[PDB]
């Protein structure tokens, strides 16, 4: 079927972490909080929180952008969760 | 335009041109002119430069050091500003004061200022400060309070991170051949909720004009119709679901109680659902207001 | 192909209306407004705010539940633009 | 008051966009996102967005310096978007 | 009291015509307006007109300086036409 | 059926904006607001609210008017909504 | 004259001819003759010059840097206006009050106005303003107040827009081979009301003869029949439904309880319908008054 | 051709009359005023102020509706011109 | 009080005649009328005579500076003729 003209959302995520709420409330003006992606690794493109591609930050005309790199291959989608 | 985005790349381009703010520069220099000439009684001539809408960092590398940084207090708006006294300015007005007549070159090899030149410092500061007020009354009146004194850039801080964008002014005195610099530093946050105010100046008879046109316009948006639309039912499915879905098809739904009327996705109210006169309707229980 | 389960989020409108400012302010406790659609009028089912059915309140063994009337059309489509 | 962990996460921007380019998309495939370089990035709770913080890079990693935190006024300007 | 978007639009000018010209309508075909050149266009709130202004350019972008808010009799006189 | 001799109104749309009810209320005289669209844009030429046609604006002896470029296509017609 | 319109090409083409300005202008032109003959003790010689009915940013691009520009109140016409004196105005001023003939050279360089030279600024604008107030009590009586004074052009903004249509009146002021010239800048705003007054000065007798004039005028036109026009309906629909529309056609409307009268589309009141000697009939309920 | 959609205002008049300002300001509440249409005259129909039809009042299962008598004709549009 | 519009007219003269000479007429066949030159023209609201007043021209364009009103006297005198 080809009841194709949906909009969906795309959102990419810089990095995650997990931290607790003692801390989270010591986090303060100015705050910095590194992320658990070193850097240089691809970002992860979502859909509705569902991922389905990784690439890396890219600015195309001081618009955000990603370079894709890999997209579709759930074998590896048992270690993320 | 094809190139790798790499942190630490603050291409900020906020470009505004505050008429406002220039117009308060040059009654600001005016009252610092007249109150230079009162204490060293000496006629200087200030210039007011181009105002640079610049990162804090790339306004705090190029802050002579040492130097003198005056924080102040923006009252009522949330923040602090600054105020640059270069050392030749200070070199200059403590040399008028105490019996040089500045004839002589001006020696700036960088060194503190001693406690005399501390009191100097706040002696012009002070005129300063109340030139710089008497010159924001006409847009808008304010208190200026006096904070401390630091020496160096990262004694100051002046914003949550080094990339804030922020404003500075700068003022060239100059009194017979001696030159001198002094800044006007106020974060672009300080100014956001006035930045309406500081773009435009042309408005001279708004005391209770403004009110008029205020109350004007809230009389003449009240006609304008909106958007309701009342979401009834909230399904989740799938991209699959979607592709083999097929009228006559039943979809659980968890039974709403409360529906939410909204515009443009804004909620705006909450209500319950019902029939009258044939069509559908809704009795509002409460609207949505923080 | 790979996008067959991608999360998508489907929402029903009750109905819409033409009203304005001074009344939407003065709307109060218990106040009732009406809606464009006619009871009995199949409601709209919208994905990100666009058409995708229209779809019927049916009982359904004390579970009320929205049974598909008809699947949009792209004739459809430009008649409601 | 309780001490549970939370995964954060920090969004880069958003995208709204139709299935078109979705299928379309491919190893190199140029992709905007709704947010301008330059302005912070979001940091979400669970996925609930509370701030907004610029990006920095320690220790070559990845970090999030927290500018400001979020109000409902912007948080509802986002939302209709 | 409310944070509700709206759509404004800037309207140039009217035209009271038949739909003779309109068939006749081709690319190059010359149209006059109601409106005289030099005169504020009209600031228009979900379609209701509230205000007059002029028009500048800025950093090659259309805008309006709002000159005037209207009145009853200046909107009827308008509308009388 | 060539009933025809119709009178219709004409309206040339200059620009528009999506804007809320706190920055509205913030505008005061001499206000100027950029519109979204770009300067040299053919502007919008609406009947009754509906468009047809995009022109650029243009003087004839002192009067407004446009010089349309293109008018009849619906291809368009699902972006603009 | 196919030519393609640009913005900020303000051919604001507004001719008019007021006669009434022209005449207060004349008396204004005399009163402030005999006030500088009474001050500076030297009899000068005032030439009104053309009324331009002009672009505010027009005006202000001709005017000389510096320049005194003095706000003024037109109570109770809404807004401010501007009286513009020149340099050498003001130089030749001080000169002759100071012990100078006038005989030596003017020199204008281009200076701030001192406190002095502001203080014989502010006594000849008190005469001006006297003598204009004087002028037009003859039309209208009004109050004048000075408000401030201003170097620049900047400096007043007196109109919303640079672009906004503006009046200016220059006088030409001699006294014996020393020049110097003088303006009144008012907005179009500030006497639109009165256009139709300061067109035409046709009038002498006119105290109770203006209000006999208006109820002759009123008891007159009170015999002019209208075009009542009650729109029982409104039915919304498209030109499809249009061209294929037939007789016998039923097309649904929702039901009016009101029925608004209006005259060419003017609404006039809100009526109930019926029927009464066999003629449909308005009972009316309220009248379209703001 | 393309203006088959072309959202139009149809208007439908009760009747005029011939009066003058004295009695007009004279109306008070309650006041009745006639018009010199017949009762049970068919009302007028009137599109951007010209005629084009005349239809009557009719019960239509309790919904009152304009039944159109008939169509206007260049002949009788002169003849109450 | 009301804001109503009103067609102003101004008339030359008046001319009592029967139709011989009105079906005599032809392009060029002299006509005189009651007024004699020099005196004002009427002005009539409605078709309401009110007011006589001189003509001028200003600007290439026909007006009438307004010289007095009328009274009934002078009215009843006009009309007996």
């Amino acid at each position: 079927d080809l009841i194709m003209d949906i909009p969906v959302k795309l959102t990419v995520e810089l990095g995650r972490t997990r931290m607790t709420i003692k801390e989270l409330l010591r986090l303060t003006q100015g705050s910095v909080v590194a992320l658990d992606g070193l850097a240089g690794e691809p970002l992860d493109i979502l859909i509705n929180g569902y991922l389905i591609a990784q690439g890396e930050v890219v600015v195309v005309a001081d618009k955000y952008g990603v370079r894709i790199t890999d997209i579709i291959t759930p074998s590896e989608r048992m270690r993320r969760l | 335009d094809i190139r790798p985005y790499d942190p630490n790349t603050q291409r900020r381009v906020v470009r505004e041109r505050l008429q406002a703010l220039e117009i308060i520069n040059e009654r600001f220099a005016r009252q610092f002119r007249m109150g230079l000439f009162n204490l060293l009684r000496r006629s200087p001539d200030i210039t007011v430069g181009a105002i640079r809408i610049q990162p804090y960092h790339e306004f705090a590398r190029n802050l002579p050091v040492p130097t003198n940084l005056n924080l102040i207090h923006l009252k009522p708006l949330r923040g602090t500003g600054l105020v640059v006294f270069s050392p030749s300015l200070v070199f200059i007005a403590v040399d008028n004061l105490f019996g040089g007549d500045g004839r002589f070159p001006t020696k700036v090899e960088g060194r503190e200022f001693t406690h005399t030149e501390q009191r100097v410092i706040n002696r012009m500061l002070k005129l300063a400060l109340e030139g710089y007020s008497d010159a924001w009354k006409a847009i808008n009146p304010l208190e200026v309070e006096y904070v401390r004194s630091e020496m160096q850039v990262k004694f100051t801080n002046i914003t949550t991170s080094p990339n804030d964008i922020v404003v500075n002014t700068p003022f060239h005195v100059e009194i017979g051949n001696l030159t001198g610099e002094f800044n006007i530093c106020l974060p672009f946050s300080m100014i956001e909720p006035l930045r309406e105010l500081l773009v435009n100046p042309p408005l001279e008879n708004s005391r209770h004009e403004d009110q008029n046109w205020r109350d004007n316009l809230v009389r003449q948006v009240q006609h304008s119709e909106l958007e309701l639309v009342a979401n009834f039912a909230d399904i989740p499915l799938r991209l699959s679901q979607i592709l083999k879905l097929k009228p006559g098809d039943v979809l659980p739904i968890e039974k709403p109680d409360r529906i939410i009327a909204h515009v443009d996705g804004v909620p705006v109210l909450t209500s319950q659902y019902g029939t009258v006169n044939g069509q559908y309707a809704l009795r509002v229980e409460h609207l949505i207001n923080p």
